[PDB]
């Protein structure tokens, strides 16, 4: 481990100092269909003609990134995804950029969302969620050891692939900080009481979301939840959570440490670490090792018919792509 | 039962990130 992430630290270093750029031009693939869409682009199956490869091609509107005033954060997306290299998280293989927008195109991950499938089947079983725990477990380890920060995990960023396998997308608002931090950011089920009482910030906040998560996963449905935001934030602070009857007693003491209020008494921002997780009694039946390996029992298969199969993921509109004759922001993208 | 509140809430799709 400590061993493995120090050679880590290395080439991430070697490639944030040079990220690379420009990797493609858009008329090499062949646009499919919308995968996902979001305030300001849609993921696209797309296919390499050269290689007869599938991708998914993310597509950011240069002017509404400016408007909604997200610069940095792009910025740090393309920069982080380049760098970063873990069994867990998706590959980006190309990046280039146009007059008008800016593309990632990253490996399609067949599965579908994790979301898709816990909404559909309901709730998960504890070694069903553990298994996917896990996977989140090292993939923090990996990421809060480049002193990144991931900021954006539920049910929709997590991709399973053809082994039943989390894939991590969704880079956004992932940040490089030795330090506190300030930024509202993520999804509103998610946020760390510190984030939304506007106190500064650190990693501490990915283990509270892991906490989200598990809950999510084998109950069903989140830990604080209303129909408006407000009232969802209102109870994330109150540090008051009701555990569903079937939950173990192992998990729920594990769900009382990593959604803790008092984040100086919080699991992952201990003394010992992210080793207070993975010593956990809960999780006393993980092999990381095998895990990390990929050569654990996957408890579920999503299986698809073939490749550009896209029937694990929902129907979407089709908005036509347009590229100006006009190059739109030079400036303000110019390192992309 | 929580589940059922949970179901008839509104937020039971794909939750958007806050930006501002
Ligand atoms: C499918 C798929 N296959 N291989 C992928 C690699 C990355 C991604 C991905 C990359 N950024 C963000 C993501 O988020 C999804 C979801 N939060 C909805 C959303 C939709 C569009 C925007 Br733009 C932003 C948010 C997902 C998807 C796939």
């Amino acid at each position: 481990v400590k061993e493995f992430l120090a050679k880590a630290k290395e080439d991430f270093l070697k490639k944030w100092e040079n990220p690379a750029q420009n990797t493609a031009h858009l008329d090499q693939f062949e646009r499919i269909k919308t995968l996902g869409t979001g305030s300001f682009g849609r993921v696209m199956l797309v296919k390499h003609m050269e290689t007869g490869n599938h991708y998914a091609m993310k597509i950011l509107d240069k002017q509404k990134v400016v408007k909604l005033k997200q610069i940095e954060h792009t910025l740090n997306e393309k920069r982080i995804l380049q760098a970063v290299n873990f069994p867990f998280l998706v590959k980006l293989e190309f990046s280039f950029k146009d007059n008008s927008n800016l593309y990632m195109v990253m490996e399609y991950v067949p599965g579908g969302e994790m979301f898709s499938h816990l909404r559909r089947i309901g709730r998960f079983s504890e070694p069903h969620a553990r298994f996917y725990a896990a996977q989140i477990v090292l993939t923090f380890e990996y990421l809060h050891s480049l002193d990144l920060i991931y900021r954006d995990l539920k049910p929709e960023n997590l991709l399973i692939d053809q082994q039943g396998y989390i894939q991590v997308t969704d880079f956004g608002f992932a940040k490089r900080v030795k330090g506190r931090t300030w930024t509202l950011c993520g999804t509103p089920e998610y946020l760390a009481p510190e984030i939304i009482l506007s106190k500064g910030y650190n990693k501490a906040v990915d283990w509270w979301a892991l906490g989200v998560l598990i809950y999510e996963m084998a109950a069903g449905y989140p830990p604080f939840f209303a129909d408006q935001p407000i009232q969802i934030y209102e109870k994330i602070v109150s540090g008051k959570v009701r555990f569903p009857s079937h939950f173990s007693s192992d998990l729920k003491d594990l769900l009382r440490n990593l959604l803790q209020v008092d984040l100086t008494k919080r699991f992952g921002n201990l003394k010992d670490g992210v080793n207070d997780i993975k010593n956990h009694k809960w999780f006393a039946t993980t092999d990381w090792i095998a895990i990390y390996q990929r050569k654990v029992e996957a408890p579920f298969i999503p299986k698809f018919k073939g490749p550009g199969d896209t029937s694990n993921f929902d129907d979407y509109e089709e908005e036509e792509i347009r590229v100006s004759i006009n190059e739109k922001c030079g400036k303000e993208f110019s390192e992309f | 039962t929580t589940y059922a509140d949970f179901i008839a809430s509104g937020r039971t799709g794909r939750r958007n990130a806050i930006h501002d």
